[PDB]
């Protein structure tokens, strides 16, 4: 309707919530890990080191709380992880500088100032990002687990990043897109119940759990040949419709019969033509697959082009009418392997698709069903390493001194790039220093006073590469103390949460309908 | 509704709701004060609950406003007007009616008679738009020294995409040039999309490069089918080739799927012989609609033709009458036995396609039919095309509108705070209410350089001082040489040196808000007896 | 506490933020009252007398607060004054800035020693520095301009307008006339307002101006044997009688006769007692003046205890009432006892000047006191800002030029330093911006602006702000080479003294 709204009002109430928003993680972030509690309106306890999670789960403060989560899901897409990391930084970079600034008045010079930090982020990261090889499988594992260990996972790091290691190579767009930037839809990450590491099989591929569901499918046959439709299904979906009567039990049947009979010799048509599989698009019928079954040729059913056309590049098989219709063939072989792999009855079919676009869907096992699913995120975010590697091998040592990293040379840069500019540039001089202090916080002792020595520490010895150790509050080598930070992901959480804090620096008026 | 309420539908009766008006007017009026042009803060606007729109657009906003007053109705109403008007004041327009609404009704009643009251707004709304259409003296798209190049350079040095004003400066000169699309009624102007604008993350910012004829966009990792031969001509087709369903649309509920699956056995070879036949008639790159299926982009690799296929129709209509080929003759039915001419050839020079930047296109160089020319871009990164792109685009639109109105007045309050004082003046000694009248109108033309400076943080008294400290009594005349600068940089809020930029708007734009402003302090007068409906 | 026990208005909240706030708003109020500035601050007395001044001590003396806080600071600013003219306006502000900093470091959770020491150590760094701001020194204190150049500083640092001529005439009011070698009289030079003309107008009488009326002939000689008496004359007579008029009627005819020649012995024993002039607390009597103009004893009529006090003080003086004939123990000092007209009043002129002896009194002509007495705030200072008793004062920048000057020093070494007691030193260079983000208001400007300039002018002991338009755009003025210009010793003072509280101050809780 007729509305207005007023600046530091709307802008305080980002803070209010970012604030929030970034405070219990920055005590859960890092080696230093703590549960973030929701009290449930039924009561119940919810603890996670995840912010979203009891963001989601209750009442969404709407300026600030409803921003955040999207660019999580924005950051949590882009490396995988560091959702914690954008909201803290944002409601961190949004807090003192702004009501300061605010005071002294002013949107635009505190804009600028988000970019230069960013930007003496990006440049003395890549100086001190350590660069550590893909060559190695080694030095992709020693930052693989190194990222897998985030919060509360030593375990599975172990196992989840020896399935990353090799999938992200072996992840490919279907543009030939290279797969240091590669997504999980490539990398495709289905966990797979019951089982254990030790029944774990490396899928570098993609599995077909739609491939065999019966033994009567094509089976541990190296590579198929999916049929798709157009002769080896001649067309008829139809029905002969016959008549219907309300008083007999059967006529209510037999019309719904005559329905799948016509895919049923559909897939007649298929048996004699002998495909190993059948991929259709459209689908079968439910008697019809039996047919299927018949001759060994396994049906992929009511399929997408692009889940056959990945999988027939993955799998190596041909896009076909008919095996007595010649197109000729798509591919022979784009999967050193086919493995049928059970847990249960159900047929999971893992098929290893050497670089293939595929969905690069890796087999990964926990102790059980539940599990797997910290498995598979510790998959993902192994995956992150490598692809982070694939991408740059530089990449920064951690256990937050790389937070310091940016924050000191800013200082020194207030002194320099100065303007009044120095002033936002200052005041955002500050944000970078509170999350590894906290971690040192969570550590206590002094993390004020280790955090200027670290200040020190950073100009006098080492920024990021000798850093402090989280869980200690010591000066340490973040390249010593084993902990290593991607260089993109530096690249991500900071400029995300940058710009959520121009965009609610951006709206100092938001109306209701 | 204020005070003890003994009726309803807004009504404070009178002054109260007259000022309740402005109080409601207004408070629409203030989101674009701050909003005003793109240093003008975003809002974060819910649409309906957990629907937000950012927007400093005031007008775009005012179509999220809702209308609870009559002065809420009309000052969305005339916003939307001059919003579906133009685009450029619907911010504009919404800032001075708040207190033009609040000023003439006042006189109006002051009237000996009603009317002289908002003419002092009204031949003052002319004064400045005289006023106003007097102006080339910043603005000016209509000619440079070099001309449009340092015009369109001004343009893009009032931006900075990175480094611009290079090959951009250029780069505007050819878009409308490059555009043989004449704007109906004698029209000189060329629209700026329609000219063909590519894009490479390869090279540098400041490059980016003329293509001789419109560039034919060719769908690339997409095609197993080969599209190149050089020549000096084309086939552009409407048309596609399908082999898993062109002869066949017909439903599967015929008893018998003979029919269908043996012309589908049918439809694979004549997509083999209609390529070679569109081949045979002089044509070796044959450019067609396309558009084949995932599981179809299987089965012509596989099988083999070669056919252009899944092109850009936009680039494929403006290279048909780019090169003078024809996309439908003949060609009506779907088939590969259909009968092909050669009047689908289009006439270059030479057709190449050149790979660059790891981009490539299909060239169609010197195209006959019409003059045709597509720009593309070279950024560091996909970022920063889209930042040439637009400032370009800055230039570009008011290149064009500088086509369209040789009259191009200065971007910025500097053109106001000069009619703010010289109607302020051309109050006084028009005497009586109109004196009372055109001061009202010219003090508060004030207040749109002061909000959009605000909004980017070059506040008021410099800016509105370096504004009128430019105007003198010495300095009175538009003219179009600055010892007064009557122009003013948006995007800076500070008055500058650019007199060519395409950050500034033409007279078109600005002669109406006038007019429009004005209308909400006269819309909202209107009523003959106050009453009440029960 | 808890209980119901012990004693304290501090500590906690109080400590940590009431205090602190209570350690604000009068700083709060001298921002602007000190350095080049607009600001006014209307003030009423116990008088209910309105009254404006930037002057604190005038200001503070009729402010109570619970708190020692605000409280017992303001001695220093005292203590300063003691010492010299304004930058007292300043010396508070200093204070009250860079403690509230603190307070932060509370909020960051810095400890007292740890938040103390810092400041104390850099307290010296300014000091040690400091010198290092001498940009020059006072040469000729008999020199107008040399003084003047000063002068127009505390005043400045009182109020902007009016600095000049005073500035002028405080130095020809011959600040000149002492050595000022550890020599100087501000009890030989008084300002004395004359109620009339203009202030332009305003004059300095070099020997003892007193505005109060010169009663009959003037002095028996201008070497004065003074008599100063509160009451010399309270009349002879006592008239209580059977009517305490007349009963027995002739009775009366004696003492009303009889009265008068004993103000006549009194003023023949003024002449006897030798006072070449006697000076009356209390009234004149007319007969006795008659007599003392038959005796030609100059006379005051009237004479407040501030007469009295000076009178008293400088002569040798005795104020005392006296119902005898009267006894010389005032005598003389002044060698020349003079009557002037400034503003056309007679003006009770005393001057022995001997350089020593020396009284320069500056005489205020003026149309009002108020006016009058905001400038002798600024006037009480210039002389006393001319008073550093150092011939050669090491002049410093005036107008907080040396501020910035060390901002960027004892920052640049509270980077260096490390710990806890960086911020300790940082803060304490960041104390400067307050005065600069003070005037920069009345200037009309943000002090990003001013300070981030006043850091881009880096160093200078010259570049800096106040009430100006330069103070507004340019962060630039010459409060150096312009003729403004400060004693180091005062700065020295003003660095220190706050310094001393803002760490005192905060260690107690109670």
């Amino acid at each position: 309707n007729t509305k207005r709204e007023s600046g530091r009002k709307v802008q305080s109430g980002n803070i209010n919530a970012a604030k929030t928003i970034a405070d219990i993680i920055r005590t859960c972030l890092g080696p230093k890990s703590m549960m973030k509690m929701l009290l449930d309106p039924m009561g119940g306890i919810v603890m996670t080191n995840d912010g979203n999670a009891i963001l989601r789960e209750i009442q969404v403060q709407h300026p600030a709380a409803k921003s955040m989560i999207e660019i999580s899901r924005t950051q949590d897409e882009e490396v995988g992880d560091g959702t914690t990391s954008v909201i803290i930084l944002a409601g961190e970079m949004l807090s003192v500088a702004e009501h300061f600034l605010e005071q002294q008045m002013h949107p635009t010079v505190v804009i600028s100032a988000y970019r230069k930090a960013l930007d003496d982020m990006i440049s003395t990261l890549k100086k001190i990002s350590i660069p550590v090889d893909i060559s190695d499988s080694d030095m992709m594992l020693n930052i693989i687990n190194s990222s897998i260990t985030t919060k509360a996972i030593s375990r599975w790091s172990s196992l989840a990043c020896n399935i990353a290691l090799d999938a992200v190579k072996m992840v490919q767009f279907e543009e030939n897109g290279r797969k240091e930037i590669d997504i999980k839809k490539y990398a495709r990450v289905e966990k797979i119940p019951g089982g254990i590491i030790e029944d774990s099989c490396v899928l570098r591929g993609v599995m077909i759990n739609k491939d065999v569901t019966h033994p009567r499918m094509r089976r541990y046959i190296k590579n198929p040949r999916i049929v798709l439709l157009d002769s080896s299904l001649e067309y008829k979906k139809g029905e002969s419709q016959t008549d219907i009567e309300i008083t007999r039990e059967e006529d209510f049947t037999r019309i719904l019969q005559m329905e799948e009979e016509y895919i049923q010799q559909l897939c007649e048509d298929i048996i004699q033509l002998k495909p190993d599989v059948v991929i259709t698009e459209k689908g079968i019928s439910d008697l019809a697959q039996h047919y299927l079954m018949r001759a060994n040729i396994t049906a992929i059913r009511r399929v997408r082009k692009t889940d056959n056309n990945r999988i027939a590049r993955a799998c190596g098989a041909r896009i076909v009418s008919r095996p007595e219709e010649l197109r000729e063939d798509d591919v022979g072989t784009g999967a050193g392997l086919l493995e049928i792999k059970k847990i249960g009855d159900e047929y999971f079919t893992f098929i290893t698709d050497c670089k293939d676009p595929k969905a690069c869907t890796i087999l990964l096992r926990g102790a059980s069903k539940e599990i797997l699913s910290e498995v598979e995120r510790n998959l993902q975010d192994a995956m992150q390493v490598c692809r982070n590697v694939l991408l740059d091998p530089q990449l920064v040592p951690g256990g937050g001194a790389s937070e310091m990293a940016v924050a000191h040379a800013l200082t020194e840069k207030s002194k320099a790039m100065t303007g009044v500019e120095q002033w936002p540039y200052r005041a955002v001089a500050q944000a970078l220093e509170v999350i590894p202090r906290t971690l040192i916080q969570n550590c206590g002792a002094s993390t004020i006073r280790l955090l200027t020595s670290l200040r020190a520490k950073h100009t006098q010895e080492n920024c990021e590469t000798w850093g402090v150790n989280g869980e200690t509050g010591t000066l340490v080598d973040m390249k010593e103390l084993g902990i290593w930070e991607p260089l993109a992901v530096k690249l991500q959480t900071y400029k995300t949460a940058v710009e959520t804090a121009v965009l609610l620096l951006r709206i100092d008026d938001i109306v209701s309908g | 509704m204020e005070g003890p309420l003994s009726v309803f539908g807004d009504r404070s009766t009178g002054e109260t709701i007259r000022s309740q008006n402005v109080m409601a007017a207004a408070s629409i009026a203030n989101i674009v004060k701050s909003s005003l042009g793109p240093v003008g803060l975003d809002k974060m606007l819910v649409d309906d609950i957990g629907d937000v729109t950012i927007t400093n657009d005031g007008a775009t906003i005012l179509k999220l406003l809702e209308v609870e007053h009559p002065a809420a109705k009309v000052l969305c109403e005339l916003a939307d007007l001059q919003d579906k008007e133009v685009g450029d004041g619907t911010t504009s327009v919404v800032i001075i009616a708040a207190e033009l609404l609040k000023n003439a009704d006042e006189l109006v009643k002051q009237k000996i008679h009603p009317t002289s009251v908002i003419s002092g707004y009204r031949l003052a709304c002319k004064e400045a738009v005289r006023y106003i259409n007097e102006n080339l003296i910043v603005n000016t798209d209509e000619l440079g020294r070099d001309c449009l190049i340092n015009a369109a350079k001004t343009s893009m040095s009032s931006k900075i995409i990175g480094i611009n004003g290079d090959f951009f400066a250029n780069m505007v000169v050819d878009a409308v040039l490059a555009i043989k699309y004449t704007d109906i009624r004698g029209q000189p102007r060329y629209p700026v999309n329609s000219v063909n604008i590519l894009k490479a993350h390869g090279r540098s910012q400041m490059e980016s490069m003329l293509i001789s004829g419109y560039a034919l966009n060719c769908v690339v990792g997409s095609q197993g089918m080969p599209k190149r031969i050089v020549n000096a001509k084309i086939a552009c087709l409407d048309f596609s080739l399908q082999k898993t369903k062109m002869k066949l649309g017909v439903q599967v509920v015929i008893t018998d799927p003979e029919k269908l699956d043996q012309i589908r056995q049918r439809e694979s070879d004549i997509t083999k012989e209609r390529i070679q036949k569109i081949l045979a008639t002089g044509a070796n790159v044959i450019l067609t609609t396309g558009g084949i299926d995932d599981m179809c982009l299987k089965y012509f690799v596989e099988a083999g033709a070669m056919a252009v296929r899944r092109v850009l129709k936009r680039d494929l209509k403006r290279i048909a009458k780019a090169s003078g080929a024809t996309i439908l003759s003949t060609l009506a039915n779907l088939e590969g036995e259909e009968t092909f001419e050669a009047a689908m050839l289009g006439q270059a020079e030479e057709v190449v396609q050149e790979r660059i930047c790891d981009d490539e296109l299909i060239l169609i160089k010197n195209t006959k039919a019409r003059t045709s020319a597509s720009i593309i871009l070279r950024g560091a990164n996909d970022f920063m095309c889209d930042e040439m792109e637009r400032s370009l685009h800055d230039a570009l639109c008011v290149v064009k509108r500088v086509l369209e109105s040789k009259s191009v007045v200065p971007g910025g309050g500097a053109v106001e705070a000069a009619l703010s004082i010289y109607l302020e003046n051309y109050a006084t000694s028009m005497g009586s209410r109109e004196q009372l009248a055109i001061a009202e109108f010219a003090r508060s033309l004030l207040v749109i350089p002061n909000t959009l400076a605000v909004n980017a943080a070059q506040d008021s008294t410099d800016l509105v001082a370096k504004l009128r400290a430019f105007h003198n009594e010495a300095q009175v005349n538009p003219e179009r040489k600055n010892l007064k600068w009557i122009g003013l940089d948006l995007s800076n809020g500070k008055p500058r040196d650019n007199k060519q930029a395409g950050v500034f708007e033409p007279t078109i734009v600005k002669v109406k808000s006038l007019k429009f402003a004005t209308e909400a302090a006269i819309t909202i007068l209107r009523i003959d007896d106050l009453i009440k409906l029960h | 506490m808890l209980k119901e026990g012990a004693k304290h208005f501090s500590g906690l909240e109080e400590a940590v933020y009431r205090n602190i706030q209570a350690c604000k708003e009068l700083a709060q109020t001298t921002r602007t009252a000190y350095g080049p500035n607009g600001m006014n601050k209307m003030v009423i007395n116990h008088l209910e007398k309105l009254f404006v001044t930037n002057d604190a001590a005038t200001i503070l003396r009729e402010l109570e607060v619970q708190h020692p806080a605000a409280k017992m600071i303001v001695m220093a600013s005292h203590m300063q004054e003691q010492e010299v003219g304004d930058g007292t306006n300043f010396v508070l502000v200093f204070a009250g800035a860079l403690l509230e900093l603190a307070e932060e470091l509370l909020r960051i959770g810095l400890s007292v020693s740890e938040v103390i020491e810092g400041y104390e150590i850099a307290c010296r760094k300014a000091h040690e520095i400091l010198p290092n701001l001498v940009c020059c020194s006072a040469k000729n204190l008999r020199d107008i301009d040399e003084v003047s150049s000063l002068l127009r500083t505390s005043i400045m640092s009182k109020q902007y307008g009016n600095e000049v001529f005073l500035a002028k005439l405080i130095a020809q009011a011959c600040v000149s006339i002492f050595p000022d070698s550890g020599h100087f009289n501000v009890d030989n030079i008084r300002v004395c307002k004359i109620l009339g003309s203009g202030i332009s107008s305003s004059s300095v009488l070099h020997g003892m101006v007193f505005k109060k009326e010169t009663e009959g002939d003037v002095t028996s000689v201008k070497d004065a044997k003074i008599a100063v008496y509160s009451c010399p004359f309270d009349g002879m007579i006592t008239e209580t009688k059977g009517t305490v008029l007349i009963k027995t009627a002739e009775e009366l005819m004696n003492f009303s006769k009889g009265e008068e020649n004993l103000m006549d012995a009194q003023v023949k024993a003024i002449a006897d007692t030798g006072a070449n002039v006697v000076v009356t607390g209390g009234k004149v009597a007319d007969m006795a003046l008659h007599y003392a103009n038959k005796y030609n004893i100059m006379l005051v009529r009237l004479n407040s205890k501030w007469d009295l006090r000076r009178l008293c003080k400088t002569v040798g003086a005795t104020a005392l009432p006296r119902l005898t004939p009267p006894v010389l123990e005032e005598m003389g000092h002044c060698d020349s006892v003079y009557l002037s007209e400034v503003g056309d009043t007679q003006v009770v002129v005393f001057k022995h000047e001997k350089e020593d002896g020396a009284i320069s009194t500056i005489v205020l002509r003026g149309s009002t006191d108020n006016l009058m007495d905001d400038i002798e705030r600024a006037v009480d200072d210039g002389v006393n800002t001319f008073k550093v008793l150092t011939r050669d004062k090491r002049l410093v920048p005036g107008g907080g030029a040396t501020e910035i000057e060390l901002a960027k020093q004892i920052t640049s070494y509270g980077e260096t330093c490390p710990g806890l007691e960086q911020y300790a030193i940082k803060k304490f260079a960041e104390a400067f911006e307050a005065i600069p983000r003070a005037l920069a208001e009345n200037s009309g400007v943000k002090a990003n602006e001013v300070i981030s300039k006043l850091y881009a002018v880096h160093q200078e002991g010259n570049k800096n702000v106040g009430l100006d338009i330069e103070a507004e755009v340019p962060a630039v003025k010459d409060m150096l080479e312009a003729g403004i210009l400060d004693t180091y010793l005062g700065k020295y003072w003003a660095i220190k003294l706050a310094t001393n509280a803002a760490v005192t101050v905060l260690r107690v809780d109670q």
